[PDB]
């Protein structure tokens, strides 16, 4: 008989690691690797070499954050594996430990941002085919496993297969519109701007103003201020008023431990509450390159998708992604989309001389029982149906054409 | 999304090279007209300030943004001084000296902004341009130590020496970085 | 100048340049680039030396878009920023370009082929209110191209910065029926290779950083002429890659991209529009004459504009217009291929046809009365007198 | 390729420079001053701390103090300013684009290789660091890679022992006798 | 008698004016540089850029003081010295393939540029309406035209090819000048005649050359082998297979004696005896020079150390790409210059390389 | 996005059917007059016989160096082979420097067609058949060999 | 090594008998300038595959041209575990194609490795360095694998010791 | 455009 | 230092 297939979605903040067919992802652990890192001298292909079964003294997951003595690496950078050597020692403990899954009697469903490099797949089939020897691969895009995962959530009869996805995570923000299920690919946007950007921004704010917190966790605090006092504001000069007027209201205490000696410290988190989130609606806060805003940004993904569709890819903006958890954030992105689509609909019909007053373009935002690993029970459905393994890239295509064979993804033509 | 601009241009605004000689509501000298209505340059710099210094892309549109983003470059060299002081009756004597102090004017040495800023035509322009310019200090620094300083305990409160840091666009009317 | 002293000026006004001079020249007088900036402070460039207005336009405010926020006042060949344009003509008829007093002198412009009516109309009311011109023409592009070429038969592949249109034309009489008007040129090729770069890592997304990626387009990119082995090239071996130095000091690596950008021209589907290419477009054209034109057709290809000088243009577009000779005339007889003769002709200035075009018909039709529009029929008509070039408005 | 700042900044004199070249851009002795006596003429324009050649030339009306002694920086604020002044006054170049290569005296305290990083890293935000020994560095100039190295700097003197670029840890002998202990002599 | 390094990347070829007081390189772009000799350095002087390719050949009227470039962006251009400053007039070549040589007649009324469209393209001037137009000569050649070379009686021009074949084509402009006189190659002379064709199958054919009285033809192959077709002996070949790598340029520095070179970077001798017709190897020019070696400081030990864990016995070191002659005509020569791929400019002597070698005659 | 129109047009390769492309001429009486090269019995009376040197001659004397025939040369190919992969390690530079340069420009061919077809030891001696032949002939002889356009 | 020695003698004079590049600018394309053995597009520009062989099994194929010089190299393979780690290690270096500006990211079919020199390499790098970069790896390739062998041989013997400790 | 495409 | 000399 068949066993059920492997899923596991490896984003750069946390790996969602399940067989397929269940509900929710088995395990979620942090993407990081504890080894042994001493100071050494020449390259980095050079010191990794360890003699005798010294690499196998690693740990992943939860497991490697304890480790106080090791280091620990996080080989995912924006989504994009940087490093190869602990992304296959990261997928080996993840097979041979976690899923406990021998790997040739398992086909397996990885993940992948848009704009991943063809090397990186061709790097991943390599590893998987050769190394790890899977009977099947499938590399599917992240954000388009999160839409199936708004249906649960959502009435009867009004679960569409068309809508804008939005997968903000810890090192990628993509908006992906699909219409009809057929994954429009050349309106794809992608922007490496997303959760550890607030996270590095927000720590840099508490450091310029705050003192006593033990240098050691001066990014552990600015996750747990992020994940907790951050909300959405409707204007960002007036939360400075409301905040500089009455700052006895506004202003809360954040109180961690010390984890050395077991004191405690306490900080003030201001401003911090709203200046965080807000560098999804102005992306200079982090990365003077971009300089648009998300609502623009998903404004001209759906504008650039055929007309018919125009309309209901509106109707069901789907959020995805830890990144998305801002209190007010959907609803902030609605005004702004409405805003637009209402300015855009007026023009239009003054241009056409003032006879006929169209349709108001319904603008929605959906938020739904799953975003947290909204991608990963996207896949447990995809990977679960008897489809999936005819879109596979079985073994002997491996063995016959190479790793070329996970070369194209819907995003370049051709 | 766009930066906080003035709006306070209007079509019969003086200008000084090329810019605008906004009214202000002050009592130090100079050859700024007096302001009834209860907001002057000034003030819109020091309410835009904490959030203009955030963006990093800033389009001149018209005179007075070149009024309040020199209003917002010098807020950053008040901030700098108010830090180390400790009482708010020495922050005014620190303002005033600070004020008094001549810093480089469009087209000389120093100041950061000589390619979108039009010098003086002759010396009498010039000189107003010195005034306005020492006027606007003045009353700047006038303002700002109303604020930087908190009642509960007189000394700088964190919320405004948190920005000691943050540069206007990596720009200052002093050295770079000194 | 015709025998009244008035001088004929000819303007070109293209989406992504503007080609200016006066009547019978051999050279555009003036060629620079069609974009109006403005000044704005950045976080990453520190300038303080260079006098920078508050209005910057053409030639000065492409060299000094580091300082700028640029904008085109063109786009598709329509005019969607009219502020904008009427700054970039007020800077060509001023002193530092063509110098000229616009009450005394007559001009002649362009459009493209298939334009909404109220752009020309707009133009041209721009062109006898604001500039008071004393004459004005509106001439085709496609036969301002075959009157710099030299020939009264052909078809014109004009593929401007932006726009594509090929325009037949048989001894001398237009066939408007067999326009066809694709949208993509320089511009779109532009934004798909800020795509393809952006897969690598590289991120252009300021106003100012469009115009290094086409000053990058223009140095390395080139159209492949076997795509097969081009993707070969690109895929086994390592001869593609080619560095480039940005102005602000990076070097960037181009690869394949070099052929996969301009290749949307002849595979549109790589940025998502549903048609044929160019090459496949030009067939079609062709074969939707009547029987006795194509063979002539197929003889007078005229190429034009600047986006047709990518390295192996002309030879690609001669092999894809013969394998579709070879499948859809022939059906599949290789014998009788040899004796299919295309002319591909692609003049060395070949970036600046219409003006050249432009200046032989302005130098033939500068003394005549009945050739231009005067400012007097504009006074007594209005709009209505563009009927005198043959498009009917009231 | 990529410039990277190369500042020792032993104890006694501060020399900062640029890494490719073969001699320091900018050295001077890594001293603060602070006036001892009262502003009576006031309009001049003053200063409360002084670095460096201004605090060596004006000494007459300074009390000179040195940041580091013996090797191990006892007063953070002044090695700010003297970094300060290192980065924006005589090389004038911006810190937060450069790497930097730090000196330290080998078996110095953790705690101050641990203050330097941190200095470095969240008051200059420099985007890389790296902190090197010094005898180490004095055998890559003598350009050998075996031998040992006898540095003896203003407040600190140490050898250490190389062979084929192995250097013997349990063999490197500091002690704490240099320029300045000569001149109280 | 020096060598002087004008840049790192090759060059494509060089020029030479009357005097011998200005070049005009390649630095590998589209751009031609003009330097000027200054006593004993060199000074650029002039920047020419209108080419869109690489230029690949440029040639300078004595006389008329006139450049010819031709690039691979299959145009060639004709610069003039109006005052100050060269401008150049654009010449009509219609070819649809790169050019790859150029050489003005010796009379410097029309001049030749060879191609990669497997044609020549002689063009001459219209001064009725001031229009430089062409003539193609296309007949018999099957591929690029690499190298040309004119006969003294400005009528018949050399022409190699990679076809594997060397050919005296017949280049009269009955519009630029009079019917030519009757020479021991043919006399009957029309435009686009076919005079001589060697018989070679094996090798492209890098460099031709007349004699000084242009009744000798010489080329160099790519077999390694450089030949020499006589003229007043029924047109006889008379061949030489060296065992060195192969040549690249030649010339007649004597109506006797050859001076080649090559992917050896260094320039050889051949001569030639009429009264046998047979080839022989006069041997190497270049005396074989020491390279000083030179002590490692400790920052380039450890510079080569990390990243990477003079051979050649020459002036230049990579191939010679072009030799002219600089004095003295090709009757009796005593300067020639050298260019190659290594950016260097080596002007050499004949009287002082016959001093060096006593082992070296001249025939 | 994909393609939905055909695009096989694009695989017909016209530049195979090309009427300007490069055609290698031969000679006529090359073409009509083929020769047949070495006699193979000769060769092995010569070699049962004991005669190095005169069989490896014998070899050389005349060559398809001209016809078009690839059995004649496969033919004659095959027989060099066979002087030059018996011959004592010793005795090659012997029988090497008693060939004119052509008869090393010819050797050195026939080497180089002896690697493509490798035995047990062919190629072993066919290296020092090659050191020998390059020490008497240089690269020139390998050049000759590399630009040829007929091959033996 | 000792037994490579005339082979690899033979590979080195054949290599720097081609390798005599020339700039060329194509003859089927307008403008482009592209290595003439790779596209295959004029046969007169194409001189004669040449095969250098010590046995059967170990050669070297060199395909000249006027611009351009393919190297494929043959490796010694003697059993299944040398055949892996020989794909491997040469997987490993084509990874890195930029940074080796002569090879090829991938081999000729039938052959290990292939390296593409065209006349930009001969032009801005030392032609006789890359003459000796293909010979050394010619000479090295066979040593490294056999260490590669004995380091998997070590890595079983460390995991049968570990293993059959704990009993 | 006024209609279709942005021009 | 702390224990033992100054610094
Ligand atoms: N409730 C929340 N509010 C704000 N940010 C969150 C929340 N939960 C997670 N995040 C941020 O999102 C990131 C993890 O989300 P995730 O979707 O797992 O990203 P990825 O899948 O790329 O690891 C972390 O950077 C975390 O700080
Ligand atoms: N050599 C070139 N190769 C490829 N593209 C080019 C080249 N030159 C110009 N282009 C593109 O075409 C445009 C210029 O063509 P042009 O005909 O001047 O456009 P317009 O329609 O504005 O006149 C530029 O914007 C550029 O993107
Ligand atoms: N040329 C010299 N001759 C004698 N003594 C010197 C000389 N140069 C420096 N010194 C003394 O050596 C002392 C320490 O040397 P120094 O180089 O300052 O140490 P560091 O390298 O740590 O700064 C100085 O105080 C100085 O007085
Ligand atoms: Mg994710
Ligand atoms: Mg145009
Ligand atoms: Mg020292």
């Amino acid at each position: 008989g068949r066993l059920p297939a492997c899923v596991v979605d490896c984003g750069t903040g946390y790996t969602k690691l399940g067989y397929a067919g269940n509900t929710e992802p088995q395990f979620i652990i942090p993407s990081c690797i504890a080894i042994k890192e001493s100071a050494k001298v020449g390259d980095q292909a050079q010191r990794r070499v360890m003699k005798g079964v010294d690499d196998l003294d690693f740990f992943i997951g939860d497991e490697a954050i304890e480790k106080p003595t090791y280091a620990t690496k996080w080989p995912i950078r924006h989504g994009i594996v940087e490093d190869w050597d602990l992304m296959e020692r990261f997928m080996e403990q993840v097979i041979f430990k976690y899923l406990r899954a021998e790997p040739e009697d398992h086909y397996f469903l990885l993940t992948e941002p848009p704009l991943n490099t063809p090397e990186n797949r061709e790097y991943t089939a390599e590893i998987m085919f050769e190394s790890f020897n899977v009977p099947g691969l499938y590399i599917a895009v992240q954000a388009v496993l999160a839409l199936a995962a708004s249906w649960t959530s959502r009435q009867v009869g009004e679960r569409t297969l068309t809508g804008t996805v939005i997968d903000s995570g810890d090192g990628v923000t993509h908006v992906i519109p699909v219409a009809e299920g057929y994954v429009i690919g050349s309106c794809i946007k992608h922007i490496p701007i997303a959760g550890r950007d607030i996270t590095y921004f927000i720590q840099q704010l508490l450091r310029d103003r705050e003192v006593g917190i033990p240098p050691e966790q001066s990014l552990e605090t600015a996750k747990a201020v992020k994940e907790r006092y951050s909300y959405v504001c409707p204007d960002l000069v007036k939360e400075f008023n409301k905040y500089d007027t009455d700052g006895s209201k506004w202003i809360k205490q954040y109180t961690g431990i010390n984890a050395i000696s077991k004191k405690e410290f306490s900080i003030d988190v201001g401003y911090e509450r709203f200046l965080g989130p807000e560098i999804f609606f102005h992306p200079e806060f982090a990365n003077p390159d971009f300089t648009q805003p998300i609502s623009e940004v998903v404004d001209e993904v759906i504008q650039n998708c055929p007309i018919d569709v125009r309309r209901p890819l509106y109707k069901n903006i789907v959020l995805s992604g830890g990144s998305t958890m801002f209190r007010d954030f959907g609803r902030r992105l609605q005004r702004d989309l409405k805003r637009t689509v209402d300015a855009r609909l007026k023009l239009s019909e003054e241009l056409s001389g003032g006879r006929l007053k169209p349709k108001p373009i319904d603008v929605q935002v959906i938020t739904h029982h799953m975003q947290r690993y909204a991608v990963w029970f996207g896949g447990s459905m995809l990977a679960s149906t008897p489809e999936f393994y005819q879109v596979c890239h079985t073994k002997k295509d491996y063995e016959e054409i190479g790793p070329s064979i996970c070369r194209h993804n819907p995003v370049f033509g051709v | 999304m766009p930066a906080y601009h003035s709006s306070l241009m209007d079509p019969d605004t003086k200008l000084i090279g090329n810019m605008a000689l906004l009214p202000i509501r002050s009592q130090f000298k100079g050859p700024a007209p007096r302001e009834t209505k209860d907001t002057d340059i000034v003030d819109e710099a020091i309410y835009y300030f904490k959030a203009n210094v955030f963006f990093k892309n800033y389009e001149i549109k018209n005179e007075a943004d070149r009024t309040l983003i020199y209003i917002t470059l010098y807020i950053s060299e008040c901030l700098k001084k108010l830090q180390k002081c400790n009482s708010k009756s020495q922050g005014e004597k620190e303002m005033y000296t600070l004020g008094i102090t001549n810093f480089p004017i469009p087209g000389e040495p120093g100041f950061p902004l000589n390619a979108i800023y039009a010098k003086p035509a002759n010396k009498q322009e010039d000189e107003v341009m010195r005034a306005y310019l020492q006027q606007l200090r003045q009353e700047t620094g006038l303002r700002l130590c109303e604020k930087v300083f908190d009642p509960q305990n007189d000394k700088p409160s964190k919320w405004w020496t948190c920005f000691v840091k943050r540069q206007f666009m990596n720009k200052s009317l002093s050295g770079p970085g000194q | 100048m015709d025998s009244q002293g008035r001088k004929v000026v000819v303007c070109d006004n293209g989406t992504g340049f503007v080609k200016c001079g006066y009547a019978g020249s051999n050279f555009p007088e003036h060629i620079f680039p069609a974009l109006v900036g403005r000044p704005i402070i950045r976080s990453t460039t520190k300038v303080g030396n260079i006098e920078i207005k508050d209005l910057m336009v053409g030639d000065e405010a492409s060299e000094l878009r580091s300082m700028l926020e640029v904008n085109y006042p063109m786009e598709n060949g329509i005019v969607r920023n009219w502020d904008d344009m009427k700054h970039l003509w007020d800077y060509t008829f001023g002193p530092e370009k063509l110098n000229i007093d616009t009450r005394n002198c007559k001009i002649l412009l362009t459009e493209p082929p298939m334009n909404p009516t109220k752009n020309r109309e707009k133009i041209v009311e721009v062109m006898f209110e604001t500039y008071q011109f004393s004459g004005v023409y509106v001439a085709i592009q496609a036969v301002l191209t075959l009157y710099a070429q030299g020939l009264l038969t052909g078809v014109v592949v004009d593929s401007g910065d932006g726009v594509t249109h090929i325009c037949p034309v048989y001894e001398g009489f237009s066939l408007p029926h067999l326009t066809r008007r694709l949208d993509i040129a320089g511009r779109d090729i532009t934004r798909y290779l800020i795509k393809l770069l952006l897969l690598r890592g590289y991120a252009f997304n300021h106003s100012a950083d469009f115009e290094t990626v086409r000053m990058i387009k223009e140095k390395l990119c080139y159209v492949g002429y076997n795509i097969e082995q081009e993707q070969k090239l690109a895929l086994e071996t390592t001869v593609l890659v080619e560095s480039y130095t940005l102005p602000d000091g990076r070097i960037i690596k181009v690869g394949g991209e070099r052929f996969e950008a301009p290749e949307a021209l002849f595979q549109p589907h790589l940025i998502n529009v549903e048609g044929v290419g160019v090459a496949e477009l030009l067939f079609n054209t062709i074969q939707a004459a009547d029987i006795d034109t194509r063979s002539e057709f197929y003889k007078h290809i005229v190429l034009s504009g600047g986006s047709t000088m990518y390295p192996g243009l002309p030879s690609r577009l001669e092999r894809e217009l013969k394998q579709l000779y070879l499948e859809r005339v022939l059906k599949g007889d290789v014998e009788k291929l040899s004796k299919f003769k295309i002319r591909i002709e692609d003049p060395p200035r070949r970036k600046h046809m219409v003006f050249l075009g432009g200046a032989v018909l302005a130098d033939i039709m500068k003394d005549k009365d009945n050739f231009w529009m005067t400012r007097q029929e504009y006074q007594e008509k209005g709009v209505r007198v563009l009927e005198k070039l043959g498009v009917t408005v009231r | 390729d990529i410039a990277a700042l190369v500042v020792d900044n032993g104890s006694g004199m501060c020399k900062a420079g640029f890494a490719g070249d073969d001699a320091p851009r900018a050295v001077f002795p890594s001293i603060v001053g602070r006036p001892r006596h009262q502003g009576v003429m006031v309009g001049m324009g003053q200063k409360d701390s002084y670095v460096g050649d201004e605090a060596q030339s004006k000494r007459g009306i300074l009390t000179l103090k040195y940041p580091i002694e013996h090797g191990i920086v006892t007063n953070w604020d002044d090695m700010e300013k003297i970094w300060h002044h290192t980065f924006y006054n005589e090389l004038r170049v911006a810190p937060e684009e450069h790497p930097v290569l730090l000196t330290e005296a080998p078996l110095n305290p953790k705690a101050n290789r641990e203050k330097m990083t941190q200095i470095m890293f969240e008051t200059f935000n420099t985007p890389a660091m790296y902190v090197a020994i010094q005898a180490v560095l004095s055998l890559y100039a003598s350009g050998r890679t075996t031998g040992i190295v006898m540095d003896s700097g203003d407040g600190v003197t140490h050898t250490v022992p190389i062979y084929e670029g192995y250097a013997l840890p349990h063999a490197i002998l500091r002690l704490d006798l240099a320029g300045r202990d000569l001149t109280d002599y | 008698m020096a060598y002087h390094s004008f840049l790192v990347e090759p060059i494509s070829c060089h020029a030479w004016n009357k005097d011998r007081t200005q070049i005009a390189i390649c630095p590998n772009n589209h751009e031609v540089h003009i330097y000027e000799k200054s006593g004993a350095k060199w000074t650029k002087v002039h920047e020419l850029k209108e080419h869109n390719g690489q230029v690949t050949g440029i040639d300078w009227a004595p006389e008329s003081n006139r450049i010819v470039t031709c690039g691979t962006d299959r145009n060639a251009y004709v610069w003039t010295l109006k005052g100050r400053t060269w401008k150049p007039t654009l010449v009509i070549l219609r070819i649809n393939r790169a050019a790859r040589c150029v050489r003005w007649a010796p009379n410097e009324n029309k001049f030749a540029v060879g191609s990669g469209s497997r044609v020549i393209s002689i063009c001459y001037f219209e001064q009725e309406n001031d229009w430089w137009v062409c003539k193609h000569i296309k007949k018999p050649i099957r591929s690029t035209v690499l190298s040309l070379d004119w006969h003294p009686n400005n009528v018949l021009l050399a022409a190699g090819s990679c076809d594997f074949k060397c050919r005296i084509f017949s280049a009269y402009i009955k519009e630029v000048e009079e019917r030519p006189a009757p020479t021991p190659w043919g006399s009957k002379m029309p435009f686009g005649e076919l005079m001589f064709e060697s018989s070679s199958s094996c090798g492209w054919v890098h460099g031709v050359c007349f004699s000084a009285s242009g009744s000798r033809v010489a080329w160099v192959s790519h077999d390694s082998t450089v030949c020499l077709a006589d003229a007043d002996k029924k047109m006889a070949v008379a061949t030489l297979a060296s065992e060195t790598l192969p040549l690249l340029a030649l010339t007649f520095i004597t109506d006797n004696s050859l001076v080649a070179a090559g992917h050896d970077c260094f320039p050889v001798l051949f001569t030639y005896d009429a009264a046998a017709g047979m080839l022989s190897f006069g041997g190497r020019l270049d005396v074989p020079k020491q390279s000083s070696q030179r002590g490692l400081t400790a920052r380039e030990r450890f510079q080569n150390l990390d990243k990477k864990a003079a051979g050649l016995d020459s002036l230049h070191k990579n191939s010679v790409s072009q030799i002219s002659v600089l004095s003295g005509g090709k009757a009796k020569c005593s300067q020639f210059c050298t260019t190659g791929m290594d950016g260097g400019m080596s002007i050499w002597d004949v009287k002082s390389l016959e001093s060096a070698l006593k082992d070296l005659k001249i025939k | 996005a994909r393609n939905t129109l055909s695009s096989r047009f694009r695989r017909v390769d016209i530049d195979e059917f090309d009427e300007n492309k490069f055609v290698d001429e031969q000679e006529e009486a090359a073409a009509a007059a083929a020769e047949p090269g070495p006699d193979p019995s000769e060769v092995d009376g010569l070699l049962r016989q004991g005669d190095m040197l005169r069989a490896f001659h014998a070899a050389l004397r005349n060559s398809p160096v001209n016809t078009k025939n690839q059995a004649v040369k496969e033919r004659a190919q095959g027989v060099v082979l066979k002087v030059l992969t018996n011959f004592k390690s010793s005795e090659i530079e012997q029988a090497v420097q008693s060939l004119d340069r052509n008869g090393v420009d010819l050797l050195m061919k026939y080497i180089y067609k002896g690697f493509e077809k490798p035995t047990e030891n062919s190629s072993a001696v066919l290296l020092q058949w090659h050191e020998k032949a390059l020490a008497v002939g240089g690269l020139g002889s390998i050049i000759r060999v590399l630009t040829a356009r007929k091959t033996v | 090594t000792a037994t490579l020695r005339p082979y690899l003698s033979a590979v080195r004079a054949t290599l720097q008998a081609a390798l005599c590049l020339e700039n060329f600018s194509s003859q089927v394309v307008e403008r482009h300038n592209k290595p003439e053995v790779e596209v295959r597009s004029s046969k007169e520009l194409l001189l004669q595959p040449v095969t250098i062989s010590r046995n059967e099994k170990e050669k070297v194929l060199i395909e000249g041209s006027i611009n351009s010089v393919r190297v494929s190299i043959a490796v010694k393979q003697a059993d299944e575990i040398e055949k892996i780690l020989c794909h491997k290690f040469m997987r490993f270096m084509m990874m890195r194609a930029e940074n080796f500006f002569i090879l090829r990211r991938k081999p000729v079919e039938g052959y290990d490795i292939s390296f593409l020199i065209t006349n930009f390499h001969t032009e801005q790098m030392y032609k006789h360095k890359l003459v000796d970069f293909v010979i050394h790896f010619m000479e090295e390739i066979d040593k490294e694998i056999s260490e590669m062998k004995l380091s998997v041989n070590a890595r079983a013997r460390i995991v049968a010791e570990e293993f059959l400790k704990n009993f | 455009w006024x209609a279709x495409c942005p021009a």
